[PDB]
């Protein structure tokens, strides 16, 4: 979580080209419970996702 | 000296299982965490996990 | 300060190898004060710590 987001790369003569906005950016999971880590006994919610295909 | 790590001649690394490998996906890790100790009233914390 | 843990390392291959878990960790000093960094002027108080040995 934060205030601002920013995504650079590395150019042919080696700079850093970046652009930096403002994005707020403050997520929770699903359920009652505010967790961050997940555990190895739980239970399964469902949830959503960006599959990669 | 010649005993001081005698100890660890008798003891291997293990793989553990690890719910979360940094990618926010479980996996069986070389590195998996057993416990955190913080009884250091400096601040001071001390890993115990799966490599050597 | 941080609500969790990480540590990783490199393989024979190179690739990194980590774990993550969940851990609040919010330490605060000995005393009636909560600074961040020792000043170059001050009191002694007893601690204790985990010895190097």
């Amino acid at each position: 979580p934060g205030e601002f987001l920013q995504v650079s790369i590395q150019d042919t003569r080696n700079a850093v080209r970046a652009c930096r906005i403002q994005y707020h950016h403050d997520p929770q999971p699903v359920g009652r419970e505010k967790f961050t880590i997940r555990p190895h006994y739980g239970k399964e919610i469902p949830c959503t996702t960006y599959q990669q295909t | 000296v010649s005993q001081h790590f005698n100890v660890y001649k008798a003891t291997r690394p293990y793989i553990a299982y690890c719910a979360d490998c940094g990618a926010g996906h479980s996996c069986h890790s070389p590195v998996a965490i057993e416990a955190v100790r913080s009884e250091a009233t400096d601040g001071m914390l001390k890993i115990q996990f799966s490599a050597q």
